[PDB]
């Protein structure tokens, strides 16, 4: 049954997405904030896709981290054929999610990941930051508030609801999604924000001292 | 598999 | 068209004209000719201004590409490799005409001494380089008048400041013996371009401390 | 099932690397120490993959063997394309990771080799050495202290967990490699370093004379 | 196979 | 099963072995000593690889010989390419060996063939004779002494185990070699040597009157 | 460009001015022109000089990616078949200007004599090579003047030391009748760059010795 | 099975083969002399391959016949590359016996034909002629003296044993053979001899009146 | 079972065949007259091949169609490719043979096709026709009187036997043919002569005006 | 098949 | 085949 | 060179002398430009000795190879039409200076007549090819010259004993009138080939006739 | 360069002089220019230096694979088809300038006469390549002087002594008229090297004879 | 089906 | 699959 040999996949694909990690993404007064719950150094599950774009996944690290290079590539022949600002996370998602849909439907194994796409407004702009979340099946979202991913994402995303705050500041919103991620310590996190007011390139890491007296 |  | 680049101690600037002339006949006055590659290293093409402009654009790319893919930048010696790489991949283009002969200027992080880690590479046609142990570089059509005029005044470089107003008493060297050469605009206000790097990075200098510089060294040439 | 065929390449894999040779990696004072049980001597399954960076493996031979020859290559086109410095040891063990995932993936036969990464400081740089242990399934574990390749790694593994110093000296850490692996002659075994004070290479073999008399 |  | 599937391959690999003609290679004071019980004069099993290579098998004869004549071309291509004396058994071993696991993965029908590779030292040097035995599935095994192949190996094995002597007389040799595989005439048998006294081409062929007035 | 070799009982010494021209202008006056391609064999290669390096580090990069995949460096005989394949390889680029001549000097420690273990091989345009019997060779510009010169002073050649003095006033010798040619630059302190193999590997003459043999022999001249 | 689905194709080859006309090329004192019962006049299953070398077979029509127009293509390729002395039955036999090996493993259906190579001495020199029989999985046999293939082999290779006779006259080898396949007219047969007196091309047919006064 | 299916495809021919009209060609006085009642004008069951060759088949028009083209611009390929007289029948009925075999063997559906070739002696010279019948698997057959094509051709072919005359007049080959074909009217008839006395071009057709004066 |  |  | 070809009664004869020169070095004294390609055709081509020698190879390979995978010969219009095949594939070559000129003489078996079953076909450059109806044919520097011989000596050809002769003559006229041309070489005892084909094939003349039909022709002309 | 041949009763000896220039300058003077290919044929090939090492490691190379692939070696026939063919190759690469003449000196096993199985093969520039029938062969830039001078000396040949005497004055007459050419260099005592073929296969005669016959010729034309 |  |  071709039905059910896809809901066979998509289950599997379920039980891959949920036996990992949390990451949460959300905006805040200086932007979009990314937390991984990551204890690799080497590791690292958030990124910069272009200069006011982000990357976050949850998954597989192989399958979203060549997604992530795919999904450079691209970004930059785009930036590099027309313009800098012809380049939005609007159409960086609408490739990723056909991307995810072929992935599913052709590659005979499908990849366990859950995506996130975000973008800001540019320096000296305004513009409410854009959360996408993609998912295998090419079920991309819009999230108006803040994207949760792996593991049981109804605690989670029950204690965001609850907790989040418009505009929050960089304190505030780092502890408010570290109450919601418990439902840990300085190490064994990734973090980064996308910072409108970077000049060009908005993403940027926190960690080390910098993390540890900001938590 | 690696989720981390 | 001239480009100059000079180490000082704790840093390096490197300077570019405004002049683009098509035979006798003069297009472009306020041409940039220097590029802020990325924080810690900046650019400039003499050659061809077309060529230049996408081989700047082609180079910051490539090494944004790669910074981003690796999450690391490359080393010194990989950016000289793909400069070289790329000029020997415009030998093509060169020998029926499009030419484009890069100045290469940055501040090695990984320097051991920050106050050497000012970088000067100088690229060839053939591609090869040559990283400028003298302290000084000059490229385009007026670079030998600028090297000639700026060999004596590097005994005055001490410092961004000292080191910024020889560039632009280079430059106006090269202007005043070569035609090509674009020197600084009074009645237009133009001024040839730079850029200082150093360990907090690369650094554009004010239009306002290159015109004050210009008219100084213009009054002591009065 | 697809679940099932996955399940069962997955064992016959873990049949494959159980019934193998034991290979050990340990960070020392002077660097990686390689430690394996090799009774033949044209065979090795130690090597250099890049001059700062060693190789370690445990499985079938031919598998591991064009796998280090591919990374081989593959660091000569890195470090001929950009830089010398521009190899590291990270995206090696991506690459790696990649493939494996890749082949197992897609090949009708898993490969039943598991891989270990080690990269040192470079000379006249400080840096902890690290060890990237890559799994057939593609995924990759960095161990700071000691790695195990291949057999009953539980016994060897513990005793090496009570027995660990870090900046173990070479002859030290040499006793105390081969009392965890016990658990041989001065024939029958492959010893290698990593060493952070050569100059440019950091991989050597200590053999024959040398590895009798350190012991 | 070969695993020494 | 894919289980069912290898080792049903494995076990016809093994069945095809089992109906061949015995081939022993020994270490004797020339060199190695290759005999076969090759009724047939037109059909070789014995041949030169090269200048101190020679080439053992018993199985399929059209396997092993394009498996004989695709390391030859090998071979030639490795000194041509480098140098003649660049060309070592042990890498031609390992192509041998890669060849051998790639065929039985991918072929449909596993080749019956197990090989042997023997090199001895060069003119007017010294050095032990080294005999690589490879198998079906690519398990190549270094044999000290003696390679003993195709048929009921053991008895043979064990006489020639008894009646080993290094540095054996090619008469003596010879003589020992026969009374084990008896366990023939001078018709009826294929016998050469790889000779490390010859200037260049170690391999040579002692047949017919030669062979008979020798035994 | 003038960069020589000879070899001294037990060894072999080579050396490479510093001096790159742009026809009649000095473009370089302290480049490095004797590379130690590994422990046993160093490679100075005349010819255009961005083109000198890529064959540097491409024959560098062959042998020690070979030596990785088969567990064992070449035989000096399939070190300079690749060689001479690479020089090969190139002449289309020869025959259109991008010169480069090679020159190879080895310790074959798989030698029967380790005193005449040293090895000087010397290749032509056309990818032919030929060892060198006569115990010294000479590349480049300069190259007819130091093989002249060092046919007399062969017989003073003794040890490394004698060689390497040998060499250096053969270089001397070169610079001085060739203005293709750099020498011992005294007042910036610039000497030709030189290389040692012998039973333990190839190591480089520290820069005092090269200064201090370069003035003897100027006084000597004086 | 993968066994079983070899054996099903191999009993198909034998009683493809079986169903077939019988061919015997005997050694005689001219050389060798072919002998096939071939009604129709235009299909033939005796040729030359090559000056010295014929061409027999039994089996279907078409495919050894496609057999044979590859071998005279190989055999003129070799001729014209090399020497036309540097073409040798041995080597045609064995180009034969790999492909018909080849294409009984791949091949979804097997050839049901029976092939033998016959080489005689070239002219003006001496030479025992040769018959090489191969099998349609490519089990090639050196026969000294007679090969009998197609239809009932048994009673008519018995009948040639106890008939067998070196060096025989032509005529007395013709009546000999006749003999052996009766257990026919001058017509339904087809005749051909490899005749080393022959300057260059040892093949000739031997028919119609001549072969009616033969006999 | 492969048996089977060969079984099974093979009697999907025959059923193709036998439910199938009904060609015969027959030599007479003139050359080889063709007969095959043929109510579509636009079909074609008779054509020529060749200036002394013609065609005819039975089975479905398509096939042998394309079939027939195909062997046309092979016989003018070789025409032009050496010589005009050098195309003969026999080549044409053997490549048609070895392409039929090959559709048999590799093409999934077999053709239901049953072909004649015929080939007649060059003009002012004599030869007596040739008539090679080919079925769908290949397997040839030379008639040297009558070939008839498909239907039931036991009834048409007794008649015809016991009513055929070597070298019969046109007239009387046609009456014969048409009383053993009953077993129709002037329609739904197709008629053809390889004419020898034809110059260059055998072939010619007799239908209507010229059918009808004939009868 | 044609074995004739 | 000819495995012997 | 030289290459003649005649029909007599009942076959055809067709000879080729024996010199080779490079310009007016002699090379080859006893060069047989005479071939055989099968029992009832035998060829000779004047021009490039190599590639005359590689088509006549390549020819009776390929007229073989037909052959036997047919079981029948050629017709002797698919021969010719295959020569022509050949020889404009070798236009190309021929542009270059490579050519090689055929000569085709050959027995029609097929012939109704078997006394005119001889024949001769003369190949131009471009592939095109005539058959002899005159009964004579040369090819070659001298052809001219042994042409204008045969056409005066054909009144005097009857069987193979008076062709051959007056082949032989024809080409001591050649040889004579073009110093291209090699004659009978007396001191060194060589002499022209020839091959004379009819009913029973193609047979080469064994030597002893030829020389002493150059002797008498030379008497004759004493 | 030139590189002789000639054939003794019971064999055939050839051999190669030891001068290589470019131009007017000399560069080698120890060239080995005859190659054993096998034990019974040796090779010395005139033109590039570097052209000729390379065919000769090819047509060994052929050799041995096709020997090794059919455990028989190749025969005569097809060596020389071999050589020729590789020849016909490397037309395109020899108009540019990589040109290489071979000699080709072999002992037939397979002959009726062990006296007569000694072989010559002379082959063109075109592949085309002939048997020297006539006793000898010489090829190089005094080919034609060696070949003058043992025309002569061919009376004396008898037997592997007498043969290598007379190519070993030949090779001096050939040194003595063209400055291309390399003699006995006493001096630095360098002789031209041989190499001997016959029955038992190809040998390399030792120095010390082609020292003592160099000097009894020498001695002789004092 | 054609059978025509 | 975003049917909205």
């Amino acid at each position: 049954s071709p039905e059910q040999a896809m809901r066979e996949r998509s289950e599997l694909a379920r039980k891959g997405i949920a036996r990992a990690k949390s990451v949460v993404a959300l905006a805040y007064a200086g932007g979009v904030l990314f937390v991984a719950e990551n204890p690799s150094r080497s590791l690292q599950k958030i990124s910069e896709l272009y200069d006011r774009v982000g990357f976050a996944a949850a998954g597989k690290f192989n399958e979203f981290d060549n997604l992530r290079r795919g999904g450079i590539q691209f970004a930059d022949t785009r930036g590099y054929a027309y313009d800098r600002r012809d380049v939005t996370g609007r159409q960086l998602a609408n490739v990723y999610a056909q991307t995810l849909g072929t992935i599913f439907t052709e590659q005979a194994k499908p990849y366990e990941v859950e995506l996130c796409v975000a973008e800001v407004a540019h320096y000296g702009e305004t513009k409410r930051p854009e959360l996408y979340r993609i998912t295998y099946d090419g079920s991309i979202a819009d999230e108006p508030h803040f994207v949760v991913m792996g593991g049981t994402t109804e605690p989670i995303a029950n204690a965001l609801k609850e907790s989040y705050a418009e505009n929050a500041s960089l304190t505030d919103a780092l502890r408010i999604a570290v109450a919601a991620l418990r439902a840990l310590g300085v190490a064994s996190l990734e973090v980064a924000v996308l910072d409108a007011n970077r000049p060009r390139r908005a993403f940027r890491r926190i960690t080390g001292s910098a993390l540890q007296a900001l938590l | 598999g690696q989720y981390l | 068209t001239t480009i100059v680049a000079l180490k000082y101690p704790g840093g390096v600037v490197m300077a570019g004209d405004r002049r683009s002339t098509q035979g006798n006949m003069i297009s472009g006055r306020d041409v940039r000719k220097v590029y802020i590659t990325d924080d810690y290293t900046a650019t400039g093409i003499a050659g061809t201004a077309a060529v230049a402009v996408e081989f700047a654009r082609l180079y910051a790319v490539e090494l944004e590409h790669y910074e981003k893919l690796e999450g690391v930048p490359l080393t010194f010696a990989g950016k000289i490799n793909r400069l070289a790489i790329m000029v020997r991949g415009n030998l093509a283009a060169a020998m029926q005409g499009l030419l484009a002969l890069p100045l290469l200027a940055g501040y090695d992080i990984h320097a051991s001494d920050p106050q050497s880690a000012g970088r000067i590479v100088s690229f060839d046609a053939a591609g090869g380089w040559n990283i400028e142990e003298e302290g000084y570089q000059a490229v385009g059509s007026g670079s030998l008048f600028a090297k000639s005029s700026m060999k004596k005044l590097y005994s005055q470089v001490t410092d961004g400041d000292s080191g910024l107003r020889v560039a632009v008493e280079a430059l106006y060297d090269a202007a005043d013996d070569d035609s090509a050469t674009g020197g600084p605009d009074l009645v237009r206000g133009i001024f040839p371009t730079a850029v200082i790097i150093d360990a907090d990075g690369a650094v554009d200098v004010p239009e306002s401390r290159i015109a004050e510089l210009a008219r100084a060294i213009i009054e002591s040439r009065s």
